[PDB]
RNA sequence: AUAUAUAUAUAUAUAUA
RNA sequence: UAUAUAUAUAUAUAUAUA
């Protein structure tokens, strides 16, 4: 026995959207068209001849299919935006021709013609009883020709010239390039097949029919570095999670489950207790050793700016520091940050030392405290450290198309360490003198816990600059090197749970998660491309096509949407509109502007040949002869439109100043109006005798608006009534004013005919990296960039 | 902070439970806040118990109260 | 930083209305004047203490 | 025949075949 | 001539608070 109290509670859908890592971005769902694409469509219109009688014969023309053209001279040109958009997904990559191709009804051998409605429009000529012979034939001997030496095919059409070119270039320019065995092994890149621990195999080879569409790999060009700040950084912290993601876990903390119970059955018989050889410290773990060798590398290949994190009344955490400044630049700690950690060093283990005055460090000094305490040291062992800490910087090479900051080679060796150990070493012979013997006593038990490590610590340098080493030939976007806004927390507390619990296993990144990392920065950076230029070519073609009035901040917004990392709506204006200038200056890619140019060129034969739209009306004020056609029969129709003055309809409502045409419609000026009129017909022919044509242009004298205007197109032959006028009484028929109209195309059925060709087969590829299956040599003899091995040390 | 060029300002809401900018955006101000925080991370672990804090945000944006009165509930 | 790329106008019923209580404040400034002053003077003129 | 959420400090008490 | 390093035990009850 229940009862229910329910109230309003007001909704509130905030503006968001969802955000997918780079783990997961799908990659572009390769398009494959189905039927051709059409605009026109021919059509049955009965036929008049000269005097206006209905003719026993009817005739074929070319019309529009769904021809929903908008009125007015803006809205056209903002539906051929429209259709620009239109044809770009319907536009394949790969067009095979076996899959749409539907049988001949009748043909002399039985063959093949290339789509359902083509074969429809054959079938609809043949058994036409009106249609002449010679074309009856032309459809007989219309069969596919195949020739299986160099799988070719030649099917036919029936095409309009417009929806031909539009086909044609759909079959010429595909996106399929061939592959076999020796192109599978150049998609992996030139520092992992070049490389000795990796061994690369695989089963298959794949045939000479084979086909893959390759990326477009080109770098950014958008600078999103540059004077993005708030875009950068997001598209660097999606990297920094990528890369953390495959940088392996250190071999002295990860092992299965069972393994925990395969050790403990026989760790009572086998005592093996101080086989690891270190002496601990409060707040040492391994699992910070496995942090800071994930922070260390990913923080370097997407570059991030660390942001050190310390205690200064921890005299090993300070040691261990001296160990990250001269492996890692130091253009990518934060200044902040760097330097009170970089002064610590010196007015605590450094300066105490030599027994000098510690150190009066302002804020802001443009000097860092190692810059500045080289030259007021007199030692030549610590001022040797001390110059390759101020000088350690990444060297911007590019290496196979791709700029990527490799590390100095001494740090790839391990000879830094030998340099800072023999620095760390003079100056623990050191006398400290004002110091008492405590503070001596606290240093020397700690610097040597870490020279004590020099084995240890000479080849964590050697694997850290390995692991950073292979794992950057994976990237495949332009890394630069700028300072971004959001830090990453490395604590310095961490860095000597890294520095002293390493040893005698070498971790090396296993093949299957280079090849993952591999295919996720091409599955992202062939999405970067493919959306910088789908969204340059609207850009472009607003300007080209002149929409003064379309606001371009939603062809950017989703530009940012299908990139799937960033959120939209907190991007506000200003750096969507800023794009915006970056986004017009670039060339528009190749299929997209050869594509333009076949709808700018002919975007006045899609307009004129459609009903329900007339490109302005003239006015004369004058009896003229209205010209006979064989479609309309008579029309007052004008094909040109010349020797009147003309007034843009487009721009007599923009600005909107009607005083010229209402001083010009008054006092029976010969007028041309230009626009796009919606005309109708009017078939009576005592209509155009009692002139109503003339009497529809009064209401935009009266009423300032003129898009309610319906020009008088008159038709004059047999089916309309009263039609013994124009027969019993010789006269042509007359009018006032007359539409500019242009005449339909007729359908020539043997000049028409288009022989489309493509290939027989394909078996289009998706990604090439599952053929080859690598494996890793085994890591106790593994090799780094010299050939001597990595994990040397006893 | 006190003193003649400043102003101390302390306010109590009627009721903190019950009031209108606490039912729709304090919920769906959390559950953004887990959607921006399940891309941080890389486990299926980490993700999966910040996918049940998501969940108990889900299901207390409508709720009902069981208050019995007489013999009706 | 909070405008945007779509401009604002004052309308011409708003700048007519703007313009008639502008002109009708200056004329009743000016005919309130020229009453004063013509007391003002026709108090003299008469010769009032 | 038997209803009292969560957090923060603070104090008292407790661990055993 | 020489006197070690390092900041959040748990549970229930009780009061003050939200
Ligand atoms: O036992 C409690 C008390 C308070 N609270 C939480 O603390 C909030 C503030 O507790 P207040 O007592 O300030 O609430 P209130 O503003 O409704 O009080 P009055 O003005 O009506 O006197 C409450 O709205 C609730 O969220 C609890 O969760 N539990």
């Amino acid at each position: 026995q229940y009862e229910i109290l329910q109230k309003t509670i007001p909704t509130f859908e905030p503006k968001e959207s969802i955000l997918k890592k780079l783990e997961d971005i799908k990659p572009e769902q390769v398009k494959k068209q189905t039927k051709l694409f059409r605009i026109f469509e021919p059509r049955q219109l009965p036929v008049y001849r000269a005097n206006g009688e209905k003719e026993l014969r009817n005739r074929w023309y070319w019309k529009l299919k769904r021809d929903t053209l908008p009125d007015g001279d803006y809205d056209v040109r903002e539906y051929f935006l429209n259709l620009y958009d239109q044809v770009l997904t319907e536009m394949p990559d790969y067009l095979l021709l076996k899959d749409m191709a539907v049988e001949n009804k009748n043909s002399r051998d039985a063959g093949k013609v290339v789509d359902s409605e083509t074969a429809a429009i054959c079938d609809a000529i043949f058994q036409d009883e009106e249609t002449e012979g010679v074309v009856r034939r032309f459809i007989a001997e219309m069969r596919q020709r195949v020739q299986a030496d160099r799988n070719v095919v030649n099917y036919p059409s029936i095409l309009h010239p417009i929806d031909h070119a539009f086909n044609e270039y759909f079959l010429q320019h595909q996106l399929v390039e061939p592959l076999n065995n020796d192109i599978i092994f150049n998609y992996i890149p030139e520092r992992i097949r070049n490389d000795v621990n990796y061994i690369l195999n695989m089963d298959r080879n794949l045939p000479s029919t084979a086909r893959y569409i390759r990326p477009n790999l080109l770098q950014d060009r958008l600078n999103l570095h540059d004077n993005f700040e708030s875009l950068w950084d997001t598209i660097t912290t999606s990297n920094y999670i990528l890369a953390r993601s495959v940088v392996p876990d250190l071999k002295e903390l990860v092992s299965t489950e069972a393994q925990i119970q395969k050790m403990s059955q026989d760790l009572q018989l086998e005592a093996l207790t101080i086989q690891s050889e270190t002496q601990f410290l409060t707040g040492i773990n391994s699992q910070a050793a496995n942090d800071c060798f994930k922070t260390l590398i990913a923080a370097m290949l997407s570059q991030r700016t660390m942001s050190l994190d310390f205690v200064t009344t921890n005299y090993m955490s300070l040691i261990s520091g001296m160990w990250l400044l001269t492996v890692v630049p130091n253009d990518m700690f934060i200044r902040e940050s760097l330097v009170a950690c970089q002064l610590a060093i010196i007015n605590t283990i450094i300066y105490p030392a030599f027994g000098m005055q510690r150190m009066h460090y302002r804020n802001g000094d443009p000097q860092t405290p190692f810059q500045i305490a080289e030259q007021q040291i007199q030692n030549f062992q610590v001022a040797n450290w001390l110059h390759f800490v101020n000088n350690n910087q990444f060297r911007q090479v590019v290496i196979d198309g791709v700029l990527n900051q490799v590390l100095n080679d001494n740090i790839r060796n391990g000879h830094v360490v030998n340099q800072l150990m023999e620095a760390l070493m003079q100056l623990s012979r050191q006398q400290f003198p004002t110091m008492p013997v405590d503070y001596k006593r606290s240093i020397q038990r700690g610097i040597l816990l870490l020279s004590n490590r020099l084995g240890q610590l000479v080849d964590l340098t050697r694997l850290l600059a390995y692991n950073y080493e292979t794992l950057m030939a994976c990237i495949t976007m332009n890394m630069q090197h700028v300072q971004t806004l959001t830090t990453e927390k490395l604590q310095l507390t961490s860095v000597t749970s890294l520095c002293m619990l390493i040893g005698n296993a070498t971790v090396i990144p296993s093949p299957q998660t280079l090849f993952h990392y591999y295919n996720v920065n091409v599955n992202f950076h062939s999405n970067y491309n493919e959306r910088i230029n789908d969204a340059v070519a609207i850009i472009t073609a607003a300007n080209r096509l002149n929409l003064y009035q379309k606001k371009m901040k939603s062809i950017v917004e989703d530009f940012l949407k299908r990139l799937q990392i960033f959120d939209i709506s907190r991007v506000p204006d200003d750096q969507m509109y800023r794009l915006r200038d970056r986004l017009r200056l670039l060339p528009v890619e190749i299929r997209r502007l050869d594509i333009f140019n076949l709808i700018l060129m002919n975007m006045e034969q899609i307009e004129r040949a459609s009903d329900k739209i007339a490109q302005g009306v003239i006015i004369a004020y004058r009896d003229m002869q209205l010209e006979r056609d064989e479609m309309y029969g008579y029309v007052n129709i004008a094909r040109n439109l010349d020797g009147f003055q003309q007034i843009n309809l487009e721009e007599l409502m923009r600005t909107g100043d009607y005083a010229q045409i209402t001083n010009m419609l008054l006092n029976n000026q010969p007028v041309a109006l230009v626009g796009a009129l919606p005309f109708i017909t009017d078939s009576s022919v005592i209509s155009l005798v009692a002139k109503l044509d003339a009497t529809v242009f009064a209401q935009i004298v009266k009423l300032r608006k003129v898009d309610t205007l319906k020009p008088i197109l008159y038709k004059i032959n047999s089916d309309s009534n009263d039609f013994y006028l124009v027969a019993n009484y010789d006269w042509v028929p007359t009018s006032t004013t007359k539409v500019y109209k242009q005449i339909p195309q007729q359908f020539d059925f043997r000049a028409s005919m288009h022989m489309l060709t493509s290939n027989l087969t394909f078996t289009v590829y998706s990604d090439l990296l599952a053929f080859v299956s690598a494996d890793t040599v085994e890591p106790i003899n593994a090799v780094a960039f010299d050939n001597m091995r990595i994990m040397n040390e006893l | 902070f006190l003193s003649n060029n400043s102003m101390v300002l302390y306010t109590d809401v009627s009721q903190w439970d019950s009031s209108q900018h606490n039912t729709q955006p304090f919920r769906k101000g959390i559950i953004m806040g887990l959607d921006m925080l399940a891309n941080m991370t890389n486990d299926a672990r980490v993700i999966q118990t910040l996918n049940l804090y998501k969940q108990t945000q889900i299901n207390l944006m409508d709720s009902y109260v069981q208050i019995p009165d007489g013999n009706v509930i």
